[PDB]
């Protein structure tokens, strides 16, 4: 698990992994940790699988329900705030959360807001979260760009979860990368982590501490 | 064992010799009537004799 | 882990299962559970794996001198009282559920021993996880007097009822028939129930298919001279 | 947190050709003390079914009475219903794992195993358990307790699998589980020389045998054990 | 699990059970719980079984040498050697020895040594576990000085009765009569007891 | 957590007809984060190979022991160790420190030189001989290798069949296992020949 | 002290395939090293073509199974016989498992079926709540035994074509109904071997565009 | 804990540990070498337990220097390593252990290379080209893994090092008042006195 | 404590001990034991002193209002109402209760009730602390519908024997007399059971 | 981190708050702020246990600001000190707590005068010339009472809060981020940034 997204010139890149362990036993390969909340938002997957994957469906029904009644679409802080109050609630019930909420409007801007089980909300520009989230933020920090372009971008997500994914147990399968844009999110599609591998050893020149 | 190195003609050497010395000095108990030449190498010094 | 030891009137005859476990998971189809003291008294343990393996290797040492020494067969009692009190000591933290049996000139004989120092005398007795399923069957076709030809049946069919039911237990079945003042024979697979299928294909592939990143030859010889 | 008091133990059962048989001993332990003898724990219920119960007695009791009342409460109404469309095996057992599914969503169980052996007005063969947790398994040969390791083998020499239940006659049938009995009078400590033995035969009906003794019994072999040395 | 022994006109006789119960399944049930530890010497063990087992088998190696070196011991002496040994391992090793014997010069006698380690002189003794439902019937219908038949039958009832209200207590009962006559054994298998 | 589970490590081991196999991964981790994909599980002492698992100082610990009583061995009776003689000496060494013992798994695989025979053996914590003519696997992997390794193997293959399956067990349990995998070593032992071949395989 | 979850051991095999789907399992019952039963099917037809089992703890395990035809019951009344897809299915399972949530299930859900493509379909569970689509998911206690050699013979993990030494991979290609027949059964081969919780009895359920075949085949007697 | 990287560039081993030592709730010393002259080119840094690591750091350099002056010929990193490795081995098997990571740096001259090693608190030797202890290493194993190259210089080392700490900064939570660098190369023991 | 009862022809006749230990302290020692909660049907706590008042208040109460609306209850009704208050709280409270009543039709009638209720008929009942000693010494002497006069014996053997080896029941005996004729208390002081 | 610090000055009340957010092992924002207005001249600033203190920040300024717009009469910041208060104990009593500080800095319209109220998890106010929480407490307060002159300007307040800071940098074992500053005047609440 390592999940992570930036804000930049054309929207937010999301990069996620698809290696879901139930610790030393790898479960599954292609779990997805993308979530359409609607057609303007995507919301990664962190902490309990279960617990992330059901609110956000249900956040779903309160987009669309926001969507009617004011006839005009959600504010992403709006979002962010339905979520936020209930897991409040559930906490000391001891249910585990861990969610970006990643939204692009036109009256606010690109706007990333993280929210958790504590009840803890965060904007922000950058974020990790997951169990290898530390070797994610090195990367991606250094080598960070606000003026930045869309084909850069995208190479710069797969690249980070990269990293992450060699050195973290619990890491892999395969990187699906979002960009959110304004009209929608596009999808990047699917790209394995261990084909991507060797391409960039490569190119980049990268990896002189791994056998080939 | 603990250097993961063999051991230097020198060291080992000196080594059974104090073992020798060490029943002359004390204890009461004979000496072992042995004598002993040792062809060894070592990286150190190559071949001694 | 099923392992009967059944007396009858020429002799004794033990017989055990030939799984060994490690967690749930069937470490070997076939292992040997029967082990030698010495060539009239036979074991077969049950409990933790290693400390069935070990105590009896150990007091297997002790035996041999001991029957060399006093330049006379071997009794089972000499094993059963060493054993027993060497078991004592670790207060029941080395784990093993022996049972012994064996012919010796003072008669048959059939012992169990539990890991701290208690000792039971039956004519049948069995011990292992195994225990309660074999020891049913006995008790309903078994009576005081039973020949070989009789015995090792009994033994076969109750080995039999700990693979059918307990999960410890499982495939082969192996026996050993001790009459006193003949030879101890070692019957190794017995009786072999749950015979492996023909599996659906091969599952064999053409060269190449795996990839090599580099190969080497790296040398197990000493160094030669020209 | 629920924890027995007085238990009662031991309860085995098989099918066989024309029907099933169902027997338990009759013995209520508190522990060391065996303080009571001639508990009866088969309840017959109706004509074509009978419920053994095991575990603790407390909540035995509870559920004989919830089975009187079952009879009750199908006896209302239904004037073609007096035993003719009246209960089958597989309605009542269904009644009896509903309840103790629903206990154990509470965490305040009924502490029991329940077989349940009779004959279908369809002319077949039913024998279930359920228990303390609610697993439901049907099963051509069932124990409760310590008989499920004892019991159960050497019955498993009998009635195998579906493709032997019209094998075994009741000839065979009866000895099976008489057999039973006396090798858990000898290995198991909460039993007791008291059983009661229950045919279910289709066309001779419940036929229900109260108080029968182990009989046969072997202790000789018991002279020729002296001292370890 | 119940074990007894009482004192009458011609020495002493020692009374077992035989099931061995570890849990709910019984492990043995012809169980031998009366040890020769002399010649004229028995005793009883219950409690854990391994624990007693040892201790009996150090005392034997006592008296052996006891015996060859100083003369024969007495059901005093024996006992003596059983209580020290459990007093002072008296954390780890936990064991109920009733000793009882035939002296050639004091008849028979009875100790009792329950788990701590105190020896204590008695006309009869129980210990045990199964012995907690007959302590009444044991002390209203026991006299002292029965001549030998009374006695094999007073020891017979109440394993009888200890068999009937304690499950840990059953099968055969042994009974190893020690008197001048000799060393002679008696079994009683159930339905020669439960027949009453 | 587990004290065999915190570098994760795996051995698999298979015979053939006139020829073993035995192969380790390279994974050295403390935890989640890897350190190393080039540490060594496999030695060899002459022409036994033994496969060491478990705990990562342990591997290295039992390494050297044995190193000691093998040079011992080999100096007093003129001769390199067999298989099957070396596999007591593995058995013994777990068992003095029976307990606090070496929380490992070795592997012991070779060619007997007085008989010709593949002969193989494996060992628990505290060691009990497991006697095999199949295969034996060992490590964190373990559950996985048993059935695949099983599915796979037909009794008796060739050097080079030996070389396809042994090396296809390994990828697939230890692309599903978390502490294993990140480049991995497979080995061919013949009569007289070892190749050392590494494997190309998935770093992610 | 009530511990009010045990365990019924058995294992379960789900396979997504191109025209039809495969929900297998065994049929034998545990507890603890006792066998139950022999034969105990957990692998039930719900109808519309969904199988399901709710595999694990057998007391949990029949009531999702009860508590799902109640909801395909219910469904079928109140949108005028309406066909059921995988899809519908699925999100619903998932809203029954979730509710239960500060006082779980303790089972390995996986349905399969065909989805609205005339393809296979297979979601498996998790007992908390989340889903995910599958072309091979094992569950049970020898899941971990039997999932790595499917991902070998059906996705060519780790191949590469003969002498080609990792230019290019092997290519995936169509099962056939027939051929999914031998890949079961050859995995609870091997697995009764090596485990001790399978055996007896294997129960494929075999899902078309005719209707579900059941299909029974014996293993290892222990 | 305490920072503890090292990184071995194809002429130098460029070892750096962290200037803080907090002990209790307040920083007590903020100058304090962690490291111990073993050999004139080989080096160990240490940071783990307090108050084990001063007598372990201590104790090893006092049985390596006996070796050194008895035979004048020193060691290599090689020998070192496996020394360490061999004592913290027999620290968890005693009742209390020495709880003490260590990385070694050395420049082996009977090779005429320069070699790192790492060794854990259980007593694992590794070689690597870069390594790490604590919690300082997860953010740094994936931010070396890009810019390292074999073949690179000491001063461009240097700047690699820099953007190390850099990194550390920020999104360690942890005070280290940057580093203290120290260099081992074949002409002796050397110090930057630039962070 | 130890409480008992016990049948004969003409009623059943109901015993108890009137100490009442907290700890080694007796916090008063001539406490009742016996309870009237219908005219003609009595009871017998045992076990925790408040845990079993509370109870037979209860069903005081509902033969009270048993009584007053469906006419005068038998040894049954009674003995119905204890188990299912029982049941309804064993883990929230613990109680041994035995029941022993005089109906006209049935005669003396004695059921039990352990501490998770269950209900079960028997012609003798023994519960309490001192009950375990006592079982096998009751199992032997007791008959059926025999002499009032042997009862009265039966009860002071037993409770004396129950005395003489727990140590939380002593102090005098009470009986009362269900009859057909009344209700009879006895009281016996210690020095005559002492002696028998 | 949680370090709030207040210096009331004769004329200002001066709340600073910190700039980072740790949540797990690492920083996730280094550049926040942790402040919300309740009244256009009553400033709150709040710190303590995690996803309690926006939470318990947001709730309680809907309650001030529904009277301010109501009665469109502004508070004493007296009044609402006693209102946090009221509501903090009484979740001490209730299932769920918030533990949560918070330093209430205002400027009465009424009196003229700064007031500074410090209250804790608890639920106790009382008024103080100067107050902090936590640990991070300790190291400021001594600095505070040495120094202090109650006749300051704002900019003598401003000065003094540079010691504080340089001292918090050394000795705290932590990393925090610099502060943002706000000014409690009476003209408005009014942001400096401090250096």
């Amino acid at each position: 698990t390592t999940t992570l997204a930036f804000r930049f010139q054309g929207g937010i890149i999301v990069a996620v992994d698809s290696r879901a362990t139930a610790g030393n036993w790898v479960a599954s390969q292609t779990v997805k940790k993308v979530i359409e909340i609607n057609p303007f938002l995507l919301g990664t997957m962190a902490g309990g699988a279960a617990d992330c994957q059901f609110w956000e469906t249900w956040l779903g029904s309160q987009c669309r329900l926001h969507e009617l009644r004011e006839k005009e679409r959600i504010s992403v802080a709006a979002a962010s705030k339905i979520l936020s109050n209930l897991v409040y609630q559930y906490k000391g019930a001891g249910l585990s959360m861990g969610t970006m909420i990643c939204g692009y409007t036109r009256k606010e801007g690109p706007t990333i807001y993280y929210v958790d089980s504590d009840g803890t909300r965060l904007k922000g520009d950058i974020f990790c979260v997951g169990s290898g989230q530390t070797f994610a933020y090195g990367v991606l920090d250094s080598n960070y760009k606000w003026d930045l372009s869309v084909e850069d971008a995208l190479y710069l997500g797969k690249r980070s979860i990269l990293a992450a994914a060699h050195r973290d147990a619990y890491s892999g399968g395969s990187v699906n990368l979002y960009h959110v844009t304004e009209d929608g999110w596009i999808y990047h599609g699917n790209h394995d982590v261990g084909e991507l591998f060797w391409k960039v050893k490569e190119e980049e020149g990268s990896f002189n501490n791994v056998i080939g | 064992k603990t250097y993961n190195e063999d051991i230097p003609v020198e060291i080992l050497v000196r080594r059974l010799s104090d073992i020798k010395q060490g029943y002359t000095q004390h204890g009461g108990l004979r000496p072992f009537g042995v004598s002993f030449i040792y062809a060894g190498y070592d990286d150190r010094y190559g071949y001694q004799l | 882990t099923t392992i009967v030891g059944v007396k009858f009137n020429n002799g004794v005859v033990i017989a055990a299962d030939t799984r060994s476990t490690q967690g749930p998971i069937v470490a070997d189809k076939n292992c040997a559970k029967l082990h030698r003291i010495s060539p009239k008294i036979w074991c077969a343990g049950a409990g933790t794996a290693a400390d069935t393996e070990a105590v009896t290797q150990l007091i297997g040492s002790n035996i041999e001198l001991h029957s060399l020494y006093t330049s006379r067969e071997p009794r089972v009692v000499s094993a059963l009282q060493m054993l027993k009190q060497h078991l004592f000591k670790y207060q029941g933290h080395i784990g093993a559920y022996l049972i012994v049996a064996g012919v010796d000139p003072t008669g048959s004989h059939l012992f169990s021993i539990h890991a701290h120092g208690s000792t039971d005398v039956g004519y049948y007795l069995s011990l292992g996880s195994g225990s309660l399923a074999a020891m049913a069957v006995l008790e309903s076709h078994w009576k005081q007097d039973l020949t070989k030809e009789e015995a090792i049946k009994l033994a076969s069919d109750a080995i039999q009822a700990g693979i059918w039911n307990d999960l410890g237990s499982g495939s082969n079945v192996d026996v050993c028939v001790m009459e006193i003042g003949k030879d101890a024979e070692y019957l190794r697979n017995y009786l072999t129930p749950n015979v492996r299928e023909e599996k659906q294909k091969s599952y064999k592939f053409p060269r190449g298919t795996t990839a090599v990143l580099k190969e080497s030859i790296v040398n197990i010889c000493d160094i030669q001279e020209e | 947190t629920q924890q027995p008091i007085v238990t009662g133990t031991s309860v085995i059962s098989m099918k066989y050709d024309n029907g099933v048989i169902i027997a338990a001993d009759n013995l209520g332990s508190y522990g060391s003390l065996l303080r009571f003898n001639g508990v009866e724990r088969l309840i017959p219920v109706g004509d074509n079914t009978v419920v053994g119960i095991s575990g603790d007695i407390s909540d035995m009791q509870h559920i004989e009475r919830l089975l009187k009342d079952l009879v009750t409460e199908n006896a209302y109404d239904n004037p073609l219903a007096d035993a003719e469309e009246a209960l089958e095996p597989s309605y009542i057992f269904e009644y009896l794992a509903t309840v103790m599914y629903q206990r154990r969503s509470k965490m305040n169980p009924l502490w029991n195993a329940i077989i349940v052996a009779g004959v279908q007005s369809n002319g077949d063969q039913f024998l279930r358990y359920v228990n303390l947790l609610g697993v439901t398994y049907s099963s051509p040969t069932l124990a409760t307790g310590f008989g499920a390791h004892m019991a159960n083998p050497l019955l498993r020499k009998v009635v195998d699998r579906e493709s032997d239940i019209p094998k075994t006659t009741v000839q065979v049938a009866e000895e099976a589980i008489v057999n039973a009995m006396r090798v858990l009078y000898y290995r198991d400590a909460r039993s007791s020389r008291n059983f009661s033995l229950a045919i279910i035969d289709k066309n001779t009906g419940l036929t229900f045998k109260k108080n029968l003794q182990v009989e046969n019994m072997k202790w000789d072999f018991a002279k020729d054990i002296k001292g370890y040395g | 699990t119940s074990i007894m022994a009482v004192t009458f006109k011609d020495g002493v006789i020692l009374g077992a059970d035989s099931r061995t119960t570890t849990g709910a399944y019984i492990a043995n049930r012809v169980t031998d719980k009366l040890t020769r530890v002399h010649d004229k010497i028995w005793c009883c063990r219950s409690g854990s079984a391994a624990d007693t087992q040892a201790i009996a088998d150090i005392v034997q190696y006592h008296l052996e040498l006891y015996t060859s070196q100083y003369g024969t011991p007495s059901t005093e002496t024996a006992a003596s050697v059983f209580k020290e040994l459990c007093y002072e391992n008296k954390d780890n090793l936990t064991a109920g020895i009733i000793v009882a014997g035939y002296d050639d010069k004091n008849k028979g006698e009875v100790y009792t040594i329950p788990l701590g380690g105190s020896v204590h002189k008695l006309p009869y003794a129980i210990a045990g576990s199964g012995s907690t439902f007959i302590y009444g019937y044991c002390d209203k219908n026991f006299r002292e000085n029965m001549s030998k038949e009374e006695t094999v039958d007073f020891i017979k009832h109440s394993l009888s009765q200890a068999i009937k209200w304690d499950g840990s207590s059953g099968g055969v009962i042994r009974m190893v009569v020690l008197t001048a006559a000799g060393v002679e054994r008696l079994i009683f298998y159930p339905d020669e007891y439960e027949q009453l | 957590s587990d004290p065999s589970s915190i570098n994760g490590g795996i051995v698999v081991a298979m015979t053939g007809k006139d020829c073993v196999a035995i192969a380790c991964d390279l994974r050295l981790g403390s935890q989640s984060l890897g350190v190393s994909n080039k540490f060594e599980k496999i030695f060899h002492y002459g022409h036994v190979f033994l496969g060491i698992t478990g705990l990562a100082t342990d591997v290295t610990t039992l390494n050297e022991m044995f190193r000691y009583k093998t040079n011992l061995y080999k100096l007093k009776e003129e001769r390199a160790i067999e298989p099957e003689t070396f596999t007591q000496l593995v058995s013994s060494s777990l068992y003095e420190r029976r307990f606090g013992p070496y929380f490992v798994g070795p592997v012991v695989a070779g060619i007997n030189s007085k008989s010709g025979k593949p002969f193989i053996a494996g060992f628990d914590l505290i060691g009990c001989i497991d006697e095999a003519k199949d295969f034996i696997v060992s490590g964190t992997a373990s559950d996985q290798l048993f059935g695949m390794c099983e599915s796979l193997y037909e009794p008796n293959l060739e050097p080079e069949d030996l070389f396809e399956t042994i090396s296809q067990a390994l990828l697939n349990a230890a692309d599903r296992d978390a502490l294993s995998g990140w480049g991995a070593v497979v080995y061919i032992i013949k009569k007289d020949e070892v190749v050392k071949r590494y494997l190309k395989m998935r770093q992610d | 002290q009530f511990n009010p979850y045990g365990d019924n051991g058995g294992t379960i095999l789900g396979i997504a395939g191109e025209d039809f789907a495969v929900l297998a399992g065994d049929t034998r019952n545990i507890t603890d090293y006792s066998i139950n039963s022999r034969y105990e099917p957990k692998v039930f037809d719900c109808g519309d073509n969904i199988v399901m089992s709710a595999n694990g703890f057998a007391a949990d395990g029949d009531a999702l199974v009860k508590r799902f035809k109640n909801s395909v019951k219910w469904y079928h009344f109140d949108h005028n016989d309406k066909k059921l897809s995988i899809n519908s299915a699925a999100r619903n399972i998932q809203h029954l498992l979730y509710g239960k949530r500060f006082f779980p299930y303790y089972v390995h859900t996986i349905i399969a079926g065909l989805d609205e493509d005339g393809k296979g379909a297979v979601y498996s569970f998790d007992p908390v709540g989340s889903y995910e689509r599958e072309q091979c998911r094992a569950g049970g206690a020898a899941a971990s035994l039997i999932m790595p050699f499917l991902d070998n013979q059906v996705n060519f993990k780790n191949q590469y074509e003969p002498g080609t030494n990792g230019k290019v991979k092997k290519p995936l290609k169509y099962l056939s109904v027939e051929e999914v027949i031998k890949l079961v059964r050859d995995s609870f081969t091997s697995a009764t071997e090596r485990h001790i919780q399978v055996g007896d009895g294997l129960e494929i359920l075999i899902v078309t565009k005719d209707g579900v075949r059941k299909e029974f085949y014996e293993l290892k007697r222990d | 804990m305490d920072i503890i990287l090292g990184i071995r560039v194809q002429d130098s081993v460029i070892l750096a540990s962290s200037k803080a030592v907090t002990r209790g709730i307040s920083v007590l010393k903020d100058s304090d070498d962690k490291t111990r002259q073993l050999s004139p080119h080989t080096l160990m840094s240490f940071a783990g337990e307090a108050g084990d690591t001063v007598q372990f750091a201590e104790y090893i350099q006092a049985n390596i220097q006996l070796y050194s002056i008895r035979e004048d010929y020193e060691l290599s990193p090689q020998a070192v390593s496996s020394f360490v490795r061999q004592e913290l081995a027999k620290s968890i098997r005693s009742r209390r252990p020495y709880q003490v990571n260590v990385l070694i740096g050395g420049y082996d001259k009977k090779k005429n290379k320069p070699e790192l090693y790492q060794i854990d608190y259980l007593g694992t030797k590794v070689e690597l080209p870069y390594g790490a202890h604590g919690y300082s290493g997860f953010y740094t194993f994936s931010l070396l893994d890009h810019h390292y190259r074999p073949d690179m210089t000491t001063e461009e080392g240097l700047d690699l090092l820099k953007l190390c700490v850099q990194e550390l900064e920020k999104r360690m939570p942890m005070d280290f008042k940057g580093v203290i660098v120290k260099i081992v190369d074949k002409d002796g023991i050397r110090q930057v006195d630039d962070f």
